[PDB]
């Protein structure tokens, strides 16, 4: 026949190739498809959807409903921070377990921006002010508003609004970072402290609760798919 | 307005209710719930809840096939020194984990409640009875009763009642299926779950509760296949 | 920076283990043919990935590693062993024996791997008898009615995931030492179209339902105000 | 040579393969074919051949000529029916060893609507007419003419004329039905009862014999071909 | 509504036309026309009861 020469990896089976194979049921009359709503085209869809963040991983909180919420009181003002997270949103437990999260375990390479959205869920009564910081690698992690303030912030005035954004704009040396906890791919710090303190009438409840949600921005991308470490077998 | 009932709202996945009976669909009431301190939340599945509903349960049993849309409305007043938050989700395909060693072993009259659905449990209970097993759900809010964690659950169609910003809630659900139509006795295409996000609370109050209405409308409707009338087993 | 390996088609794009099926060439304890029936729930990290939608559309490829092994040392030495592997859809007959007259596939697909060839490889399109593949049905199969005794269907469970089945054996007549071989599944799905995202299992799987037995803890401790 | 890869699946022997190989009678003068009559393209073209039913499989009829026959009698009017038959044109034992059946053994998937002929042998002075019913499934099935009534149904004079046709449409939740008995693809039952009672004048037969035929419509359609079960070898 | 502007709450308000019994409970009243009054919304709301009879007039 034809003249031809075997090259290396014939015969072998790469489970990531693209190649035809012969039909083992020729001439099936397939069912066309319907117009069915939610469809998907692109994983990062999933990951641009907020879900909420188990932000109070305490012993007697995680793994019920109270990881979720994060009490704020009407004491007064202080310096110390209301929540203190790392920007690492596949290897921090806080935000691995998120939609983000989930779907980063399946990919090594990510990049892009993310959006933290607040909920505030007092009485309508309740009034204050709260800073929201994002402080680039670096530097030591922030551990009052005075050093939180030097980064980028957002204040949020919970009486005129119940809900507020921060996007934490892609700041990095590599153009892609690790899904792991790696020091030279390394996010920084998100924190939140009062700027002014809660402030309630008399007749009205002192704590209350906040929720927080997390998700990628449309400039997000993720590269090398691989298998991930939240699913196994026994 | 919907018939004769009358009264942000979320479209399901940006799609309004579309045809591929007419009177029969309009806003029906169920009963209301008691909101507590201490509540995990309920559950409801669509088209069960309405199935004893004026004519549009007559429709859903005298006929093989029937679709539907749905319009729903949750209620949820209360004043301004009061605080919490509900989140309302409409799942397609809301399958419920079971309370046994025996794979899906839930039975038909526990899978379809009606119009008082179910509630969510604050941790898992395996039933030990095993010459009278309960076979019924065994639903954890925080698994969100089917394994998953509840904090994903926010990527299904869903609104927030946060009781400091808004009292009701409005969900625009297309019928949703890998079928154009199917069997509203066998299968439930919609389930509704309702979680409290933050928990109720009132000044110096370790009493309040407060209620929580839910009003659904059928809409888009078809039946196809009339026979004589279907009579389920109930418990 | 592109979404490319992102895309559904892309995510999917690999060959995965869901089966393990294991037969013996021996003379007549042993299994001298093996049924599996089709499904991907026997293992977890594609059914993992396919459980993050509600409903699929997509061509399903198949490819088949096979391995086999002496079963004792220095018993003696084999001839090169063939192996066939039938696809029963639903309804046609079922083997009952290693000889049975099914074997002669006159209407059914079948295979016959050669050992030391490449992995054999084969693909279905799209054979749901619906317009998309169900991964999650919450409905029964029989609605029970009133004047029925104790319509008791298992709740999910539907004939639209039923596929058939493969039937393997070896096609050699026995040596006379014993041989075990074990024959690995890989899908890949293709052409992929998919609908209604879900959340992601969290918990160990159990069964092919979505019940929950252990392993119900998964998040670990962290502190509140610690980076 | 041209440097080649062997992709996986090389040197299997798939039996629904179509491959070309060499011709191992080569120059061979073949035969013209004739204009033979009753030529078939399609093996629907045979299941839309209407088939007597084998409906009175009891004891002492089945496997004789009286399984075809089903008997009437000129009795008093009742609402008890003449015949039951499940709409499972591969699975029920009445209707599997039709052609249509045979057919449809050897696929896994079915689509399309059906036709019931039905035959009336009894005397000319004969005079009758008879209520020929479908429900479709999800009810207890219909066990007099009041139930039977509600689904779709024809009325058949015998006197005015001799057969009648009753087609089953295509109704289904499925695209396809599967060629052997499930629940979820159910199909309906068929029922037949008296409208009025058969009257016969003086020096007649009182009883007469009625026939079954089934066929496809020409929208039917079949899918998967597979192995039957009508066929073992021992 | 003529309450205090801290309160609140959602009322049915419903017209069944004649010929069956008359409704003892909101499920039976919610078959019939109706419309939903959140005082907190508005402190005044109006139901249009539609002509539906019969005859051509009613007597008085
Ligand atoms: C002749 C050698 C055997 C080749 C034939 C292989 C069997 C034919 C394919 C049957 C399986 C269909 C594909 C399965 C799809 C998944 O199970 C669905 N996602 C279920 O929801």
């Amino acid at each position: 026949g034809l003249p031809v020469l075997n090259t290396p990896g014939s015969n072998q089976y790469l489970t990531a190739d693209n190649y035809q194979s012969p039909c083992a049921i020729p001439e099936f009359d397939v069912t066309p498809p319907i117009d069915i709503p939610g469809e998907v085209r692109n994983m990062m869809e999933l990951a641009e959807i907020d879900t909420m963040i188990p932000l109070n991983l305490t012993n007697q909180r995680k793994n019920t409903m109270d990881m979720y919420r994060v009490e704020l009181n009407d004491a007064a003002h202080s310096d110390t921070p209301i929540l203190c997270l790392s920007l690492s949103p596949a290897s921090d437990p806080r935000l691995a377990h998120t939609m983000l999260g989930e779907i980063l375990n399946y990919y090594t390479h990510w990049a892009g921006s993310l959006k933290f959205t607040f909920l505030f869920c007092g009485s309508m009564m309740a009034t204050g002010k709260l800073l929201v910081s994002y402080a680039p690698p670096g530097a030591e992690a922030p551990k009052s508003r005075k050093e939180a303030m030097l980064g980028t912030h957002v204040i949020w005035d919970i009486g005129l609004q119940s809900s507020c954004t921060m996007v934490v704009p892609w700041i990095s040396n590599t153009t892609y970072r690790l899904t792991i906890n790696d020091s030279f791919t390394e996010g920084g710090y998100i924190s939140m402290f009062y700027q002014t303190r809660v402030v309630v009438p008399l007749s009205t409840p002192r704590k209350m609760d906040i929720l927080g949600f997390v998700s990628a921005c449309n400039d997000f991308s993720v590269r090398l798919l691989r298998d991930t470490t939240h699913i196994s077998q026994e | 307005t919907l018939g004769n009932s009358t009264i942000n709202s979320v479209v399901a996945y940006g799609r309004w209710p579309e045809y591929i009976a007419v009177a029969a669909c309009r806003f029906y009431t169920l009963d209301t719930v008691t909101w507590r301190k201490e509540s995990r939340g309920w559950w409801w599945k669509l088209p069960d809840a309405l199935k004893d509903m004026g004519l549009f349960g007559q429709n859903m049993f005298y006929h093989y096939l029937g679709r539907a849309g749905y319009t729903v409305h949750v209620q949820c007043n209360a004043s301004k020194f009061h605080q919490g938050a509900l989140g309302v989700f409409a799942v397609p395909e809301m399958c419920l984990a079971g309370d046994s060693t025996t794979h899906m072993f839930t039975k038909y009259e526990n899978a379809n409640p009606g119009e008082k659905g179910g509630e969510f449990k604050g941790s898992f209970t395996l039933d030990t009875n095993a010459t009278n097993p309960a076979r019924n759900f065994c639903p954890v809010d925080y698994l969100f009763g089917s394994g998953v964690l509840a904090g994903n659950a926010f990527v299904y169609p869903h609104q927030i009642i946060n009781l400091r910003t808004n009292n009701c809630a409005t969900l625009v659900l297309p019928y949703v299926n890998s079928l154009s139509i199917d069997s509203m006795t066998k299968h439930n295409n919609w389930g509704i779950a309702i979680l409290p996000l933050a928990p109720l609370d009132f000044a110096t109050e370790s009493s309040t509760e407060i209620p929580i209405t839910l009003t659904i409308a059928p809409m888009c409707c078809e039946f196809n296949g009339l026979r004589n009338i279907t009579v389920p087993r109930t418990q | 920076r592109t979404r490319s390996e992102s895309t559904v088609e892309s995510f999917f794009a690999r060959g995965a283990c869901v089966a393990i099926i294991e037969v013996d060439n021996d003379a007549p304890a042993s299994k001298l043919f093996s049924i599996w029936k089709i499904t991907y729930k026997d293992t977890v990290q594609l059914r993992r990935k396919l459980e993050f939608f509600t409903y699929s559309r997509f061509d399903m490829e198949l490819t088949f590693v096979v391995t086999s092994n002496y079963t004792d040392a220095n018993n003696g030495h084999a001839l090169n062993q063939v192996y066939q592997i039938m696809y029963i859809p639903p309804g046609a007959p079922i083997p009952g024996k290693w000889n049975d007259y099914t074997w002669q596939t006159s209407s059914n697909p079948s295979l016959f791997y050669t050992y030391g060839a490449p992995p054999a490889r084969i693909s279905v399109p799209y054979v749901g008898i619906a317009n998309a593949y169900s991964h999650f049905y919450d409905g029964f199969a029989k609605v029970p009615l009133a004047g029925q005794a104790s319509g008791d269907s298992l709740y999910g469970a539907a004939s639209l995931n039923d596929f058939g089945s493969l039937a393997v054996r070896v096609v050699n007549d026995h040596n006379p030492t014993k041989l075990t071989s074990k024959i690995r599944v890989y899908m890949k799905p293709k052409h992929v179209r998919v609908w209604c995202p879900r959340p992601p299992r969290a918990v160990p799987y159990y069964g092919p339902g979505v019940d929950y037995k252990d392993g119900l803890a998964p998040l670990p401790e962290k502190g509140l105000t610690t980076y």
